[PDB]
């Protein structure tokens, strides 16, 4: 019972794009000694994925 | 840009993103303080065409 266009959304929706931040890279509201970042790979490489 | 309203209530209130957030006009500085001298000084670079 899945119809075709629930296989555009479900891709659509699984590979997404990326996402990345800092924390702590805006000013100071407490004396941090080192900021550091975080990343997010929202999108499949492999085929078997 | 603060009394964007989220929430309509039962009781008619309404939820603000004041009440949520703080929109300060962009600038940011402490992302990128500069100095002078040993002041505190903003710079412009003017980059010759």
């Amino acid at each position: 019972g899945i119809t075709a266009t629930d296989v555009i959304s479900a891709v659509n929706d699984q590979n997404a794009q990326y996402a990345t931040g800092k924390i702590g890279e805006e000013p100071v509201t407490q004396k941090s000694p080192y900021v550091y970042s975080i990343t997010m790979q929202g999108r499949l490489q492999n085929p078997s994925e | 840009f603060e009394n964007i309203i989220l929430r309509t209530n039962n009781d008619g209130s309404f939820l603000r993103l004041k009440d949520v957030a703080d929109v300060e006009i962009g600038s940011q500085q402490y992302s990128s303080q500069g100095r002078l001298n040993g002041n505190d000084a903003v710079p412009i670079m003017i980059n010759l065409q």
